[PDB]
Parts: C-alpha cells; structure tokens; sequence
C-alpha cells in the first residue's frame, strides 16, 4: 500500500520534522500539492533534526513524504494518530538498509499550530 | 495559558 | 487515566523532542526513573523546536512527560503507535488554558536509535 | 481532556463493536449527533463481543461512546488512527475500578465499510 | 515493510476478531508462533463479524495475520496502538481489489484480556 501520503485539512498550517538515524546521508523531501515544499539531508546516529519547518496545506490538503539516500528510494512506513479528536501527528519511517530497523529517517507532522 | 478573562485576568 | 508516562525498553536510548504552540513559556521535563533527566523551556506560537535531547530509559525503562506553564501542570493527552512491529513514537500534547486545541506543548519521544 | 468523541466524515456507514473483560456488567452507549443509535450490555472477562452494528454518522459525523458500569460512567481513553491515508479506527477503553487495565469495555469503530 | 505481524508479551491471552467488506469470500489467518492457531472464511459487505476468539501468544509472543481471497494473498496494512500505557490494539486492514480501500478484511487483535 501506499504510505508517507496524507491528507490534511485544506490550507492548514503544520509543522514537519526529520529525523536521522544512520550511516547514510538521508534527504528528505515533502511534497505539497505534488510540488517541493521542503528537502532536508543529514547525517547522523543519533536522532539528530536535521531539518524543522512550518508549511501550509494548500487547497488540496495533499501532503507527500519522500526518503532517499544518495539517489536511492528508501523503502517507507507510515500513520496517522488524532488525539482527543483535534490534535493530528501524521508519523513516517524508512528503512534505507538491510536491518529493517525503519528509523534511518524519521518524519513527524503535527497540526493544529498557534 | 490559563483560566482567564480578557485574555488573561484571573490568572 | 494517566497520560505521558510510556515503558520504554529498559536500558535504551531513545530521542526526545519539544515544539511549543501558546503565548504561555512552555516547561517540559523528562523524567526517567522517576527523577528529571532533561528540561526544555521556550516559547513560541509557530512550532518552534525549544528542544532535543537524546537520553536512556533507565533501569526500570519508565520515561515520563510532565508539562507545566509557570509552575501549573498543563492537561496531556498521549499515546504510542508503533509501525512494523519495530519504529515506537511516544506522543504528547498539552493544554495550557481554554481552547483545547492540545499544541501548547508537543512532545515527541522515538526509539530506536541508531 | 475528553474521550470517546469523533469526528467522523459525514453520512458514512461505520461500524461499532464492543469488547467487555470485567466482572461488572458493561453497558455501551453509542450517540450519533447527541442522540443514541447503539447500546449493548453484558458480562464478560473472556473479551466477548457484546454487540456490534453498523450506523451512519448522518450529517454532522459527530459519535460519542459512552461507558457505564450500573449508572456510573466509566474513565474513558480514545484515540483514532489512519492506515494508508485511507482507513480509519476510533479506539475506545475504558476503566470501572481500581485495576487501571483499561480494558473493561473496549470498543473499536471503523470505516469506511463495504 | 512487512505488515501484520505483532510482537506481544509471552503467554498472554489476546483476542482477534475479523470483519468482512467485500463481495469476496475472505480467508482470515491467525498464526502464533508461526503456527496456525484460528482461522476465520465468509463474506459480507456490511462489516460482518466473520471470526471471533481468544488466543494465547505462547512462548514467543510472535502473533501474524495474513488474508487471502480465492487464494490470493491480500496487501496488507498495519500498526500497533498503546493508550495509557497498558491497552494494545493490533490493527489489520487488508485489500483484494483495485479500490484501495484496504477494508475487504478488517483485524483487530486487542489485550490484555480479563
Ligand atoms: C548505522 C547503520 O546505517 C545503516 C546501514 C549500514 O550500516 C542503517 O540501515 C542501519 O539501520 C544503521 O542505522
Ligand atoms: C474481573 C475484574 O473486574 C473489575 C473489577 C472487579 O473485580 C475490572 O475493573 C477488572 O479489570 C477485572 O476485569
Ligand atoms: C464489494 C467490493 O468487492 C471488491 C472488489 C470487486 O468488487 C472489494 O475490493 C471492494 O473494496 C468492494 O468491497
Ligand atoms: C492560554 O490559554 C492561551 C494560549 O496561547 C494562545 C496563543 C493559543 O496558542 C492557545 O492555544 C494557548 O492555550
Ligand atoms: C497563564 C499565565 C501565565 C503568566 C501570566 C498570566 C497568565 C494568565
Ligand atoms: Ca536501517
Ligand atoms: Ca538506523
Ligand atoms: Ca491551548
Ligand atoms: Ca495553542
Ligand atoms: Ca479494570
Ligand atoms: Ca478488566
Ligand atoms: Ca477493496
Ligand atoms: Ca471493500
């Protein structure tokens, strides 16, 4: 099945965040509407936050999350958690290796925002 | 933050 | 129910991470073994990271997230997912007044590392 | 912060079913915009199913579960989770004493059906 | 990412109950351990319960899922849900078609039982 593709609600702020855990360079990219919002890439063991950033749903709410490492597709898992019926985490793993330990980088979305 | 009026007299 | 309080593997790093969402300064403590192993302070109203640490769960692998705004503990609401049986979020918001949109503070714990 | 309300997408079939392990007889409630469309009641500690059904959640979407042991509400815990962008559980348990397993009714909502 | 399989604690008694929403026949598999421990065939649009049954993990706690219609594996979705620290939800949505709505079998697996 498909994964790393939500749908938030239209032209809502959200925060989105990565994480990396990994001997290998990751870059992630985000997607909104189908076109780049975001990229961020780094290096780390260590859960380091390699990038932080407030973006905006658009008209379509339609919001992707893409992994790669030197070019190549990581392979993604993802959710989404609503606590209390109004507070939204929108959750993404990938696994660029053999080790399936899926945190190579990690991806958090969370809205509301203010 | 708080249990307010006035945006924050009660506090 | 009780909420912010996760077992984590004993013995195990994991990341912890802060974003604050009110005009209230946000203080988020992270006690491991029942005493405090980190404190985030920060305000903001646009998502800001006001930390992250990476720490180990301690002998007995009990994390808790307390989340207080001048001095008053704020309500949480929590939860954990974990995706193909490996990549564990710990999740946290708060509620510092009345609007009960739960972002005042976002905590975000995952494990594994590495 | 409130438990058992959500916020489904309006007039969808979903469906309700309810899990009782406690020595107290469970009765379960379910409105649909502030009025009730399900109840089932009965005794178990073997997670028998002591109802299930299927509703629509009509123009508002608005569902509520309600939980009581002979009159008195039970403490709730919810939560709603997303699989692949596209299908949804609400997640409801509950707790009538002193043992805080959260388990004494346990009920699951889940569309989209057919 | 492999999907529906679910590490539980060792000789702990969980349920699993399967819904249908498809016009075809599913074939629900409930491995423990590797082995067959339930098994669940019918068919209904409506979100008919067409399996319920308390299991034991065994020794291994390694608890998996598998669908199949007219022996055709189904793609699978899944996740693992923890409120309070204590309730588990396993949640299994799989899909036999081309619609995507990875309905056509639904599995919940919840514990602790009693
Ligand atoms: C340091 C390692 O880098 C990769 C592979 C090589 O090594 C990752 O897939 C592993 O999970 C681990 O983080
Ligand atoms: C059998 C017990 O019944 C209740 C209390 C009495 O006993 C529940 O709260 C317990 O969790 C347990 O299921
Ligand atoms: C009744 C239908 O049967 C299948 C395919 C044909 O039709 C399922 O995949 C659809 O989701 C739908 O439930
Ligand atoms: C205090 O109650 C108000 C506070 O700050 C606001 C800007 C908004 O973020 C609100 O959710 C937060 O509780
Ligand atoms: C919540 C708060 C903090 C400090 C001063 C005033 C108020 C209402
Ligand atoms: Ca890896
Ligand atoms: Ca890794
Ligand atoms: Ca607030
Ligand atoms: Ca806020
Ligand atoms: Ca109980
Ligand atoms: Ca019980
Ligand atoms: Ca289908
Ligand atoms: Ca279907």
């Amino acid at each position: 099945a498909t994964q790393g593709v939500f749908t938030l609600p239209a032209n809502t702020r959200f925060g989105v965040t990565a994480f990396a855990n990994s001997s290998g360079t990751q870059t992630v990219n985000v997607l909104v509407n189908n076109e780049t919002a975001a990229t961020f890439s780094g290096q780390s063991t260590n859960n380091a936050v390699i990038g932080t950033q407030v973006l905006n749903s658009g008209s379509s709410g339609k919001v992707q999350v893409q992994v790669s490492v030197n070019g190549r597709p990581s392979d993604l898992v993802s959710a989404q958690v609503i606590l209390t019926n109004e507070l939204n985490f929108a959750l993404v793993g990938s696994e660029d290796g053999t080790d399936n330990d899926y945190n190579d980088a990690v991806v958090v979305i969370n809205w509301p925002l203010g | 933050c708080x249990w307010x009026k006035x945006k924050x007299w009660x506090c």
